[PDB]
């Protein structure tokens, strides 16, 4: 899905099939380097974007005074009770959680 | 509801789950093993694989809500693309 | 908690607001009919409403009971700073007071937050008057 | 140690210390005082030496010298000048300016002669009245009234040719940041913007965009590849795409172009986005080709390649992002902050970051008399140099000598700073439909609350009209004009302060003493987790543990060691950055500080504030001890306030517990003229806006030297009264030494009917005792001018001078002026001026036919040496039927009929109210402030103590106003039995009486008849 950069020329490798092998290849233009393609997928074009926000959710949002800290839900693994929640910040009123008491940083969703 | 759905300009962006491009020149060895049941079904008794299918594959997924919200048929999607662009776009409908 | 079915026509966002502007115009009016009826027969506001000489019987239901909702652009107060309409609030405040609704009435005085929010509802209607004199002062001198 | 319920008098102590020290117009005495301190040193400093050409000439200035303002009074003798002398003679209040010049000549033969011109007269700057260079600053209170000046005159207005001018604050948009807006119809989707400039030096702007094209493309140009990114560089009439720009920065490879754009190379959702923009900028690799591509679109496109190598080499390092670097080695630097904008182009195109509101006042910089004159002094210091470029090069042909003291044209500076600051067309006088007019208005003299709130004023540059949420604490929400600009002219609050400006170098020389490797020391795989560190919009360095850098920087503002109090430092969290502003022209306000549960304002502080005399512990030791803190409009986006320390520190059900600050008292958010309203949380907000525009007009004793002044339009009451029902911030607005109206016993009744819904029945046997009876002065300019038809003051005999009316010349004296104390009627000659021709006739009649008394005549010289005269014809004006009155609670009214004490309805005790207002004006105009002030004045004229009507006082509700009224023998709702006026019948209902402070406006009925 992501970009494969060119070796020792450092540009972007275009994908190009090889009809003489019936096997996909990547290829540069400014040099002649190629690569055995092991992916067989050019790109994906997601319409739903049913995105796990938890990848984007940063554990550093735990020392912000302007967020609604609560003690109703304890941590998922650490047993600590200071769970400070917030919005999505983006069709949904979902609240996500972040544990406090640092070197924990875990996040979960109700 | 039949009258209701005949007025909205429904493109295929509204019913698309996601879209990707693979390169599976042999249908018998696609990157997906799950479709290999029904891809073979259109190729056990195949039609119009006459000279050379281009070796690419555009795989579009569809929905569940927006596809029965309007009672849409996999035929009338495939028939309208076949009527929209001719027989030189080998479109294969599958099963809900 | 994802426990509210979205009414067809709008998303979960716009059907949240229509659900909560329902519960702030009934209490604005259940505090509006029980205030007019409770006024005495000698009460001098009732002599200028029953007699009908001065209409707008909603503009003395804000004296006594509840000022009600504020709006700008037809919506209760948007988040200005960053998801916080004023610096006194927490984030994720869709509550019944951090977006504009006023518990107090003019006799009892107004909270120093809610004095700012009524300064905003009085600004959206204070401009339109300066616009609707260059609109209907122009139709009538053109349609002649 | 801690004050539980003594908080009310506590918080009005720490404010008393504030308006002692800062006062109300220090925002023009910091700003204009800082413009003459260094920002007239710096423009002389940075401007390059004239290096004009065998011989060569070099011309380099030096330290510049001011003085105190002085008039070279035409007799060949110099003389200092004082502001009450400069008004009366139409002078301009300015001080001369003097530069040291170094001057080297080269005379062919390896030894050069240098000369020097010590303290050469170059021109004048109009001194702002009372700011460190005026003759007033340095004088105590008694010494100031031995010159006929006012101890209550606020200052902050420079006299220009006699009259008084005020530079309004012209609001603009903040520079040196990255704005990611959105557009509706245009050929883009999610465009960006930056408006870079450094230090308010030359090169004013370069509004470089970076803009993402739409996906509504036709054919396989864009639609079959996707959305592309372009870069609208300045001085290029095209849309030069992105990767071409980075290859003109000396880069080659597409890892070392994406190592300045995207930080993590392990997220496919961003890497998809830049992918169709490499495809369009693909055939160019060498920096000799992309720089040919860029330069081929310029001002005039060059023909050789060596032009297009030369041209776009100075485009991309002199006129594209100057503030990130202006040297010829900032190619590595500019490569990031241009690449930073594309990273903020993608963060909104993906919906992975909120886009910027256009209204929000964290994006707004104000400007005051300091920065505006710096914009007007650069465009006129170059013109001084321009004629020295012209005068010298017309003298290279001789080569005899050179002389500068005949070459400096001093009237360049002393006219353009006097023209453009008189009229307002803010710029030069040669291209007039290109400027920003409306700066330098003319100053009000009506009320002294107007004179204040004419000085605390912003000005939008044209949704700029609705009321935005970032005006808590900064700007008054109530006060605004009505008519053609609602919300486009906004007046400041009381606790608002505008930053003055400071130099950012002693913060950068602190950060490297702690941490923060610069941009030269980042492997940019080590930038995906760091908190990027900004100064003035410039981007220098990163950091790994921002919690310690946050605390270390906060504890240097709270002690004022290295970082000044002015600078505010802002850490956002989710966008992972630190911003630092040493920026000139922000706005910020002081709040109290909370330390994890409770305050840092402790009892041992405010017991030392209370004895402000003989301890000098006045707000400058309370900042330094770290109890208050200036907070700007965009750290308020990061902060947690409490309204009141009483209820919002006591734990209840734990709403929130992470309070960082608290505010002094929440009624300081109202401006000058909106603080005069008693109970402004009881008014329907169309009426607090309405009063805040009528407060300017209501006359009163304006400045206590109207015996000396010669104004036109001088209204002054006879007997002004400080109000019985008052606010605790009238004291700081100076409304006890100078009030604006008389109280009046007012009843709310229908009567004989002359009060039709905006009218008021007075009492003529109260008007006979001076009730609202006021004077209206007047003035007259009369320039004698010899030219040659010339004219002189004289007395015209009727049958030797030409055309004149039947205005009898009895009142004229031996020379043509009226002595004071001679009653002039309607349309008789006051100055008998005659253009000498037999002679023509140019009398100056008393306009408006008022029939007043000539009160004072002064005779002086003009600026030039021509005789002058001003005349002040005064008239009383008894309040007739017509003259318009208004309370502090909206609802302006007329005067219908004047009844008698005989006829006005009397109480049980012989009280006959001065004014009857209609009942129906209450429930639809909707001011219940008017029925409580009218109640509070009846308590406070029997309790004998001037009442309390602070806005959110929480201790004066209408229940215990009632039960204090009930302890004197009245009825506790304020009602009272009037009797009839004519019959003596008891009225079937009661009437609500009580004294209420009424104002007589200037919309008179004798201003038009
Ligand atoms: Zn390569
Ligand atoms: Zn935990």
């Amino acid at each position: 899905v992501g970009i494969r950069f060119c070796q020792e020329c450092n540009n972007m490798l275009y994908p190009k099939e090889d009809k003489e092998n019936r096997i996909l290849l990547y290829a540069c233009r400014n040099c002649d380097y190629q690569q055995e393609a092991d992916n067989s997928c050019i790109y994906v074009n997601k319409i739903t974007h049913e995105v796990d926000e938890l990848t984007q959710i940063i554990a550093d949002v735990s020392q912000d005074p302007t967020l609604p800290r609560t003690e109703d839900h304890p941590c998922q693994k650490c047993g600590h009770k200071e769970a400070v929640f917030f919005q999505s910040h983006s069709d949904a009123m979902r609240l996500y959680y972040v544990c406090t008491a640092p070197h924990c940083g875990h996040r979960w969703t109700e | 509801k039949d009258i209701l759905c005949r007025l909205e300009h429904t493109t295929l962006r509204k019913v698309t789950a996601n879209t990707a491009i693979y390169y599976d020149p042999n249908p018998q060895s696609t990157v997906v093993a799950e479709d290999q049941e029904w891809v073979n079904v259109y190729y056990e008794m195949p039609d119009f694989d006459v000279a050379r299918i281009s070796p690419w594959l555009l795989r579009v997924e569809l929905d569940r809500k927006h596809m029965t919200d309007r009672k849409l048929t996999m035929e009338q999607i495939a028939e309208k693309i076949n009527a929209g662009f001719g027989d030189d776009l080998n479109c294969i409908f599958n099963d809900d | 908690n994802n426990e509210l079915e979205p009414t067809p026509g709008n998303t979960l966002r716009q059907t949240f607001e229509n659900q909560v502007n329902r519960i702030l115009n009934d209490a604005r009016d259940k505090t509006g009919s029980s205030a007019q009826k409770s006024l005495s027969e000698y009460n001098n506001f009732k002599s200028m409403v029953v007699s009908g000489a001065k209409g707008s019987k909603i503009n003395i239901s804000q004296v006594i009971a509840v000022v009600g909702q504020q709006n700008v652009e037809g919506k209760r107060i948007p988040f200005g700073f960053k998801h916080r309409t004023l610096p006194h609030f927490i984030k994720d405040d869709y509550g019944p007071e951090s977006r504009g609704f006023v518990e107090n009435s003019y006799l009892a005085g107004l909270t120093p937050t809610e004095f700012f929010f009524h300064a905003m509802g009085g600004r959206e209607g204070l401009i339109d008057t300066a616009v609707k004199t260059a609109e209907t002062g122009y139709i009538q001198r053109r349609l002649i | 140690e801690i004050t539980p319920d003594l908080w009310q008098e506590a918080c009005w102590i720490v404010i008393s210390s504030y308006f002692d020290e800062k006062g109300l117009v220090r925002q023009q005495l910091d700003s204009f005082d800082e413009f003459i301190q260094m920002s007239v040193q710096r423009i002389v400093e940075d401007a390059p030496p004239i290096d004009l050409q065998p011989p060569r000439y070099l011309l380099k200035f030096e330290q510049i010298y001011l003085s105190k303002p002085t008039h070279w009074e035409r007799d060949g003798a110099p003389s200092p000048m004082m502001p009450n002398e400069a008004r009366l003679r139409n002078l301009t209040y300015s001080a001369p300016l003097y530069v040291d010049i170094t001057k080297t000549v080269i005379k062919e033969g390896e030894e050069q002669l240098q000369t020097q011109h010590q303290k050469t007269f170059i021109g004048k700057i109009p001194i702002m009245l009372r700011s460190t260079y005026c003759l007033l600053n340095g004088l105590t209170d008694r010494d100031l009234c031995e010159l006929n000046e006012c101890p209550l005159d606020p200052g902050g207005y420079f006299i220009i040719n006699g009259s008084e001018k005020v530079l309004i604050a012209q609001e603009k948009m903040a520079t040196n940041t990255v704005y990611v807006f959105a557009k509706k119809d245009s050929k883009y989707a999610y465009t960006g913007e930056c408006r870079s400039c450094l230090e308010n030096s030359s090169r004013p702007t370069s509004t470089i965009w970076v803009s993402m094209l739409a996906r509504g493309g036709q054919g396989a140009k864009k639609s079959a590849i996707g959305q592309r990114i372009v870069a609208t560089l300045p001085y290029i009439k095209q849309e030069v795409p992105i990767i071409i720009v980075f290859r003109a920065l000396g880069f080659v490879s597409d890892r070392d172009i994406l190592e300045h754009i995207i930080y993590d190379f392990e997220d496919p959702e961003m890497m998809e986005m830049v992918k169709p923009s490499l495809d369009e900028a693909f055939v160019i690799q060498e920096q000799n080709v992309a720089l040919n591509f860029i330069g081929s679109r310029g001002a005039k496109p060059g023909v050789t390649k060596e032009k297009r190598i030369k041209y776009a080499k100075e485009v991309l390092q002199k006129e594209m992002l100057p503030h990130v670097g202006v040297s010829d080695f900032c190619e590595t630097k500019k490569a990031y902050f241009l690449g930073y904008m594309v990273h903020r182009l993608l963060l909104a195109a993906l919906g992975r970051r909120e886009l910027d509101d256009r209204d929000h006042y964290g994006n707004k910089r104000l400007d005051l008399a300091g920065p505006l004159l710096a914009f007007l002094f650069r465009g006129m210091f170059k013109n001084l140099l321009k004629e020295v470029r012209i005068y010298a090069q017309k003298f290279i042909d001789r080569g005899k000598d050179f002389n500068l003291e005949l070459a400096i044209k001093t009237r360049i500076i002393s006219d353009g700073l006097k023209y453009s600051l008189a009229t307002g067309n803010w710029g030069d006088q040669k291209k007039a439909h290109q400027a920003r007019a409306g700066v330098s208005q003319v100053l009000n003299r009506l009320t002294f609350a107007s004179t204040l709130s004419h000085l605390r004023r912003l000005n939008s540059p044209i949704k700029p009209r609705q009321l935005h949420n970032t005006l808590w604490g900064m700007v008054c929400p109530a006060e605004t004009p009505e008519g053609h600009a609602v919300g486009l002219v906004k007046n400041l609050a009381l606790m608002a302060y505008i930053s003055v400006g400071s130099q950012p170098s002693p913060i950068l020389e602190f950060l490297e003493e702690w941490s923060m490797e610069n941009l030269e020391e980042i492997s940019p795989a080590a930038i995906a987790d760091a908190t990027k560190i900004f100064v003035n919009g410039c981007w220098v360095g990163i950091h790994k543990d921002p919690e310690q850098l946050m605390n270390t920087l906060r504890k240097l503002r709270r002690q004022m060691d290295i970082i000044v109090s002015e600078v505010s430092m802002i850490r956002d969290i989710r966008e992972r950055e630190i911003r630092i502003y040493t920026d000139a022209g922000r706005i910020c306000r002081p709040l109290l500080i909370v330390e994890k549960q409770k305050l840092l304002l402790k009892k041992r502080h405010i017991d030392q504030l209370k004895e402000r005399e003989y301890n000098n512990y006045s707000w400058q030791d309370l900042v330094a001890s770290g109890v208050v803190e200036y907070i700007d409009t965009l750290e308020e986006e990061t902060v947690m306030l409490a309204m009141t320390p009483d209820d919002l520190q006591e734990k209840e059900v734990a709403y929130c517990s992470t309070y960082t600050h608290c505010e002094i008292h929440p009624s300081m958010i109202l401006g000058v003229c909106a603080s005069i309203i008693p109970f402004p949380d009881h008014n329907q907000s169309p009426r607090n806006t309405y009063q805040s525009a009528m407060g300017k007009q209501a006359m009163g004793v304006y400045i206590t030297n109207f015996h000396v002044r010669m104004d036109t339009l001088a209204h002054v009451l006879y007997y002004p009264q400080k109000p019985l029902v008052t606010t605790r911030s009238m004291e700081y607005l100076r409304f006890r030494e100078l009030p604006a109206g008389i109280n009046s016993i007012v009843a709310i009744a229908s009567y004989t009917g002359y009060n039709q819904e905006d009218s008021v029945i007075m009492n003529r046997s109260a008007v006979d005792r001076g009730f609202f009876r006021s004077v209206f002065y007047r003035s007259y300019k009369e320039q004698e001018s010899k030219k040659d038809q010339e004219e002189v003051f004289e007395k015209p005999t009727r049958e030797t001078c030409q055309g004149m009316r039947h205005a009898i010349y009895d009142k004229l004296d031996d020379d043509g002026l009226i002595a004071p104390g001679v009653r002039v009627s309607g349309d008789d000659v006051i100055i008998g001026k005659t253009v000498t021709l037999t002679k023509r006739d140019c009398s100056t009649f008393l306009r408006t036919s008022e029939t007043g008394i000539v009160d004072q005549v002064m005779v002086t010289l003009n600026q030039e040496g021509y005789k002058f005269c001003k005349i002040r014809v005064r008239s009383v004006r008894i309040p007739q039927i017509g003259d318009k009155f208004a309370s502090r609670h909206g609802q302006k009214g007329t005067c219908g009929i004047q009844y008698r004490q005989e006829d006005m309805p009397f109480t049980c005790e012989g009280i006959t109210p001065d004014i009857i207002i209609n009942p129906h004006a209450i429930p639809s105009r909707m001011t219940i402030g008017h029925l409580i002030e009218c109640l509070q004045g009846k308590v406070s004229a029997n309790k004998g103590e001037i009442g309390d009507a602070t806005p959110f006082n929480d201790a004066v509700n209408v229940q215990k106003i009632s039960n204090l009224l009930s302890d004197y023998g009245y009825h506790l709702r304020g009602n009272e039995v009037l009797y009839n006026g004519f019959t003596g019948r008891k009225i079937t209902s009661q009437i609500f009486i009580g004294p209420t402070y009424y104002q007589r406006l200037k919309h008179m009925v004798d201003d038009k008849i």
